[PDB]
């Protein structure tokens, strides 16, 4: 972790185009809409509200650092994320079809390319059935 | 299209602030013209209803004559009636069958009164009450709560009137030939013995006609207790029914809302994963912030869509059971 | 004798109005109108 | 501050035997003075209602007119206002503004008076039962089983009222035009028919207008068993709402009682196994006696504060459950 | 429950049979009586007619206390109709 | 005529005194009046 | 009154999952 924890903080500030320590919330909202996103401002409003845990909207990495600081890896959240295939299983499990994955990748919530959701389940269909199995997909995301 | 399909919004299942004032003020003026067109039978104030009260209708029959060919027009907007030819099957929506009943009828009456003609306007004037509730949202709640409980209510109109038949008979051979206090025969007919049994069937006791004879009091006792039960059954039975299917509405209606919070995760996780392969470096440096950023609202938003329930304290059965299986499932 | 007889149809009215009135701001504050969009 | 926060105790959220002395054996000279005054209308005995009533009542609003600004000066004891300004909002609480509205208005009925006069003194009189009530723990249940019910309520009052509004329309024109056995008209004007609706709604009957033709009562017995029906759903939906929320207080309120029992076990818990360092030796071969001794209380207290549930026979979908993944464990 | 719905309709039995009163004062009846003469008929009224009976001895013949009639029984009428619902849930449990 | 007619005003005022004197009883014998101590 | 299943919802399949391992 020694190696990361300097090098990061250029990446941290790079949003403001300055170097003060900040954030920039109000910023943001040009710099991903400079990467191709441009999000509305209430979502933009919503990011640091949950993402930066001191209140303001722009830090010097108290939970801009302890974003980078939660692996989203251990036990704490590989369960939550088992959770999101069970709203979606019918008749236990795991039955997740290669075409009922593709009904669901591609339709709710933030939709994938259809480069992305193609090649999505290709490793988690290593056997070529019907069945998208959860434990064979947070393996994969059991590094993630 | 967005010249129309925004209209289709604005006057049918409408939504936001600026509909309720069109569709509550539209009300709001079938209501004081209504009440002014029967204020006109009290003989006292019968003055108020003056010929503007009349061209106050014309000029409503001319508003509604061209909102329904605005409803009309912007129906195009629609997956499941196209054109003109497939536009005849969203008039059979019976809200519009109504609407074109009220606007042509009441036109027709104002015609022919202008070159018992005002009051056939009090009751096309009743009818525009109930083509503003839009969307049939009351009738398809007691059409199938009542479709559910087909079964007891059958059976409880049928054991009821069926008492009604016999025991309405009974009172009419006690009491066929007597007199009241007042020199009249109330028991006459027997269709006067039977508004007696829907009468007392339902407990109004109005009190034209009370048995006299002391044969016909014992089975006006006996049919009023034992009837009495099975018409007031159906008050709790379709009040059990109606506040059942409103919380059969609250669970999918939150099961709508845990679906897209559900996909906005694992969507997002595996963008996250995505970090290998999408100067076209820098470009690179800047997605491994965004990627985690969106991901924890996207978390916060699967925790909103699961922990807020609803009648929210429904665990008091599997308190201790939600647990007692995980911690077993960790070892 | 109607002295007073407007305040029947006043009232009355009004009590079916108010009933009304709730029943066309439950629909404006209604959420969606997806029709077929649910179990899919 | 002590010579003030227990004064907030005891007259507003009141506890302890002798409050209850208070706060009744005021509602019972409230309530003689009530029946005083309102048994001056019978003029038989209007005799009684002298003029000690009078000086009696305007002891009374001398006794409210302290009692007022004694639970305004102690309500500083209070984290949502302090001091002056604050306590404005104190006085946006509308049993406040009901009290203020009562002490004020009979002192300025009672200036005048001694200088329709008496009469205003009984609405005045009437008011000072509802203020007694502290707490509104009354209607805050009520005016959330409404809210919870809203949708069966205004479906069933639209449904009901839609039904009174058409079928006592029919009936007024099948009896507009029809003497009684004694000479007048009853359905003379729409609003006769529809104090008729209004009363055969709800079952009164009173009697005083029965229908005369033959038409009208057939109508009559349609609208009667299918709007009384409708009527008399909104009993059975707010007796199981008043029925259903209580026991969604019995539930926290047991919830309340657990969490200080299941503090006092785990705290102490700790306590006993710090027994390696909290003369000083004599000192510390009394604390393991304590430490052994208070911990046995908190374990019977904290099962106390789970075995007594409230229908304390809740565990009848799970008898076997709670212990059937239990000895599974075990293995 | 019981206490709270006894207690809300016995508030609008004694506030709003008060009203009746103070619009039927001085009243004859078609047959040259005063119906509500005192504020015990009145409250007599008001019990029976908060109890679904209707007798038929004392209507109320102004049309200002027919709107005030109309409104008390609707809105204790449900409240006095409670108890039975709730008695019924709690015998069969 | 109103002969017993203090009966029916003593009775009414003594059923609604009942229903209140089991309210300020119930409030007496409450237990604590802690308004935000609950979920923490 | 198909929807019965609304106090059951996981527990028909944290069984069978823990049953799988
Ligand atoms: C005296 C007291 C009372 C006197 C009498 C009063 C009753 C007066 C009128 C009854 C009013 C409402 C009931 C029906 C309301 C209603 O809108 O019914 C229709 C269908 O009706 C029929 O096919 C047949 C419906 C027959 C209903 C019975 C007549 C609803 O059709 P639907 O339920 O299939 O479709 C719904 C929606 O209701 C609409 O149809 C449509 O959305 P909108 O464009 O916003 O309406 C969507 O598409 P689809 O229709 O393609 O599925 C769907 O989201
Ligand atoms: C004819 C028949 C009937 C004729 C009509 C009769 C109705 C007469 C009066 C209605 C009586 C009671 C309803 C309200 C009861 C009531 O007193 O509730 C109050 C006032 O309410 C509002 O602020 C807002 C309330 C708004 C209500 C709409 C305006 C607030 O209630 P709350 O829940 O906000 O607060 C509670 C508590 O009620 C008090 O407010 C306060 O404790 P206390 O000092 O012992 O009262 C605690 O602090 P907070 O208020 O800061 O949370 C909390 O423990
Ligand atoms: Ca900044
Ligand atoms: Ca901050």
């Amino acid at each position: 972790t020694e190696e990361q924890i300097a090098e990061f903080k250029e990446a941290f500030s790079l949003f403001d185009k300055d170097g003060d320590g900040t954030i920039t919330t109000k910023e943001l909202g040009t710099v991903m809409r400079s990467l191709g996103q441009n999000p509305t401002e209430a979502e933009l409003q919503d990011m640091i509200n949950e993402v930066d845990a001191d209140g303001n909207g722009t830090i010097d990495f108290p939970e801009f650092l302890t974003m980078m600081a939660r692996k989203m890896k251990d036990t704490d959240s590989e369960e939550e994320i088992r959770e999101a295939f069970r709203v979606f299983d019918k008749d236990g499990n795991g039955y997740i079809s290669a075409a009922e994955l593709r009904h669901v990748m591609t339709n709710l919530g933030e939709k994938l390319t259809d480069e992305e959701v193609d090649e999505m389940i290709r490793e988690a269909d290593i056997d070529g059935d019907g069945q998208v199995n959860y434990e064979e997909f947070v393996q994969m995301m059991t590094a993630k | 299209t967005h010249v129309q399909g925004r209209v289709y919004n604005f006057l049918e299942r409408p939504t936001g602030w600026k509909c309720f004032v069109y569709h509550f003020a539209v009300f709001l003026i079938v209501l004081v013209c209504l009440i002014f067109s029967v204020l006109s039978t009290i003989e006292q104030y019968a003055a108020l209803a003056t010929g503007t009260l009349f061209w106050m209708e014309i000029v409503l029959v001319v508003f509604f004559g061209t909102e329904y060919v605005v409803r009309l027009w912007s129906a195009g907007c629609r997956s499941k009636y196209v054109g003109l030819w497939g536009r005849l099957r969203f008039a059979r929506k019976p809200i519009s069958i109504i609407d074109l009943i009220v606007v042509v009828a009441s036109m027709v009456v104002l015609c022919v009164g202008s070159k018992s003609a005002i009051r056939g306007i009090r009751f096309l004037q009743i009818l525009r009450m109930l083509h503003v509730d839009r969307q049939g949202g009351t009738w398809r709640l007691l059409g199938s709560v009542v479709f559910i409980h087909r079964q007891e209510l059958i059976t409880t109109l049928y054991i009821g009137f069926l008492g009604l038949i016999f025991s309405s008979y009974f009172v009419y051979l006690a009491e066929k030939d007597a007199v009241n206090e007042s020199g009249r025969v109330e028991f006459g007919s027997y269709a006067d013995a039977l508004w007696w049994g829907v009468v007392t069937v339902t407990t109004i006791g109005y009190g034209d006609k009370v048995p006299q004879t002391w044969v016909g009091k014992t089975i006006a006792s006996c049919f009023s207790v034992f009837a009495i039960s099975f018409f007031a059954l159906p008050a709790g039975i379709l009040g059990s029914g109606f506040a059942l299917k409103v919380q059969q509405k609250q669970r999918q209606k939150h099961f709508n809302r845990q679906i897209p919070a559900a996909a906005s995760l694992i969507q997002t996780a595996w963008r996250c994963y995505a970090a290998e392969n999408p100067l076209r470096e820098h470009h690179r440096a800047t997605i491994k912030v965004i990627r985690r950023m969106q991901y924890f609202v996207a978390k916060k938003k699967f925790q909103q869509a699961r922990k807020p329930y609803d009648i929210e304290q429904y665990s008091q059965g599997h308190l201790n059971l939600m647990v007692r299986i995980k911690e077993l499932q960790r070892r | 004798r109607d002295d007073n007889s407007y305040m029947y149809i006043l009232f009355v009215m009004f009590l079916f109005a108010v009933t009304v009135g709730s029943l066309i701001l439950g629909y404006t504050r209604s959420r969606k109108v997806d029709k077929r969009s649910d179990p899919y």
